[PDB]
């Protein structure tokens, strides 16, 4: 009965596939009556999108793409829009104090379906981008019993950061907490997006701190969303992150293992992974839909006769696969030093396929330096196998700025 | 029925492969065998091992022209002049 909703100001419109844009229908907690009018399935999956702070106090861009891209991978599904707009339409500190009231709002929206209609929490999935994300947390951890999944897509960081467990998204207010970190640029509680994990699998896409082609002042900020749209149009070919240390050991190479789930796909298709501390999980992606890169471990013995070292150097390495080629690969090395073993990442856009040449370069009064190589060990994430490349002559020679040693395939190895 | 395959990694034309291991149940015997010119002529090396995965495959990479093959046989994995 609308006696006791009446305080509830957030409104919950459900969006059709046909109708994306335009919150044409809206569930009235309390009338339960409206709920059959909007035709809600009651034998399907409920998706509740909560936005973030909004200056004009208007629907963004991204919200009819991702109610879209739910109903093409879901059709049958329900997709709830919770407008909070007259709220996240303020001064931010002012909006993110919000969060505590649309958590509750919603919170309450979904112990009257459950109470109503008895419809189970383990069908429902929220959905929160920025301050969207902390509401989600809140009305996670005021629920009758615990929401299946809750995504946090970028959630906002200043007033967070340091805030405790109830006061935002946390992994104890669902089943299942993925979080996106896209734009963790900036000091502890002075960056867009959260820094320190917050989730039951924290995803942070090229390091979380901005992102591909973007450095029209939110890209990085909103690329959480298109990431997660990506994953629904694409189902077939998820991205895939990996559980390591640091952002500076995964631009190593050293973390691309997925044994013990210590890599795990990113967007819907995530595997529901609940772990005894939050894992902090890395990945490359391009700057345009579909994101998905190849990672591989390369690891270059640099063997000679007389002791070098040279800091700062660039080269080139080559792909040649059996599907396609990617060619040019640009990179660089701190120091390259004689007899020394150098680990780094390298990773493409192309699905070479597998891999059977390489071609490794280095770019530039005296004779060029160079050393002798005979072996380059490669770890190829998304196949998890070790090939070894081996030089057809005795050894390859790599000096600096002349034409580019030449590897081919010699072993094999999964992993699983 | 497990198999003994040759293990040898990226061998000239004429040297014959003396290194064994008997696979991990569900692997196939392989070779790659390239053919290219190098900076010292027109080179032919063979390389041998045990695969989970093999598909048969001949490929001209950048002027070498590189061939997989596939054998469930024991020591079958031998290059074409060697058999
Ligand atoms: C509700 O969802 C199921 C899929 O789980 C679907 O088969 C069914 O047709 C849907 N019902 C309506 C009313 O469309
Ligand atoms: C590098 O190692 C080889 C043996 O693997 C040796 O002959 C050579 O002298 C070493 N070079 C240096 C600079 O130590
Ligand atoms: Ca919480
Ligand atoms: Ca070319």
């Amino acid at each position: 009965q609308r006696r006791d909703f009446i305080d509830i100001e957030s409104k919950f419109a459900l969006r059709t596939p046909e109708d994306t844009a335009e919150d044409t229908c809206h569930l009235i907690p309390g009338v339960a009556e409206s709920v059959a009018t909007c035709h809600f399935n009651h034998s399907s999956k409920t998706f509740m999108v909560i936005h973030g702070w909004t200056v004009t106090g208007m629907y963004e861009s991204w919200v009819p793409k991702l109610v879209a891209a739910l109903y093409k991978r879901e059709p049958d599904s329900n997709v709830i829009v919770v407008d909070w707009l007259s709220r996240a339409q303020e001064h931010y500190p002012v909006s993110a104090g919000y969060t505590k009231l649309v958590g509750q709002d919603v919170a309450r929206f979904i112990n009257w379906m459950e109470e109503e209609f008895n419809y189970p929490l383990d069908n429902v999935h929220l959905l929160g981008y920025s301050l969207g994300a902390h509401a989600a947390g809140i009305a996670g951890s005021l629920t009758n019993k615990k929401v299946n999944r809750i995504t946090g897509l970028d959630p906002a960081g200043p007033n967070f950061e340091y805030a405790e467990a109830p006061s935002r998204l946390s992994p104890d207010d669902a089943d299942f907490v993925d979080v996106l970190h896209t734009f963790t640029r900036g000091s502890p509680g002075r960056s867009i997006g959260i820094q320190k994990p917050v989730g039951h699998v924290d995803i942070y896409p090229n390091g979380g701190t901005f992102q591909p082609g973007c450095n029209l002042v939110k890209c990085s900020h909103e690329r959480s969303i298109h990431l997660f749209i990506d994953s629904l149009l694409n189902e077939e070919n998820p991205s895939k992150a990996y559980r390591c240390s640091s952002k500076e050991a995964f631009e190593k190479g050293l973390c691309l293992s997925c044994r013990k789930n210590r890599c795990n796909n990113l967007g819907y298709e995530i595997n529901k992974v609940r772990a005894k501390r939050s894992s902090k999980m890395y990945l490359k992606t391009r700057s345009q839909m579909p994101y998905k890169v190849f990672h591989y471990q390369v690891k270059i013995h640099f063997s000679g006769t007389e002791s070098e070292t040279h800091t700062n150097q660039a080269f080139e390495i080559s792909l040649y696969g059996t599907v396609a080629e990617s060619e040019n690969i640009p990179f660089t090395l701190p120091e390259v030093s004689t007899n020394k073993t150098y680990s780094f990442l390298i990773y493409t856009e192309v699905d070479i396929g597998e891999l059977l040449m390489l071609k490794l370069k280095w770019k530039s009064w005296w004779s060029s330096p160079g050393f002798a190589i005979q072996k380059i060990r490669v770890k190829a994430g998304e196949t998890q196998k070790k090939v070894i490349f081996c030089s057809r002559e005795k050894v390859s020679h790599l000096q600096k700025g002349k034409a580019p040693a030449v590897f081919v395939k010699c072993h094999d190895k999964s992993l699983n | 029925v497990l198999l003994r395959c040759y293990t040898c990694k990226s061998l000239p034309r004429d040297e014959r492969c003396d290194l064994t291991q008997d696979c991990s149940h569900g692997q196939t015997c392989t070779t790659l065998i390239a053919h290219g010119n190098t900076e010292s002529g027109l080179l032919t090396t063979h390389s041998t091992w045990c695969t989970d995965s093999c598909q048969p495959i001949t490929k001209t990479v950048e002027g070498t022209q590189v061939t997989m093959t596939c054998c469930q046989s024991s020591l079958c994995n031998v290059p074409p002049w060697q058999s």
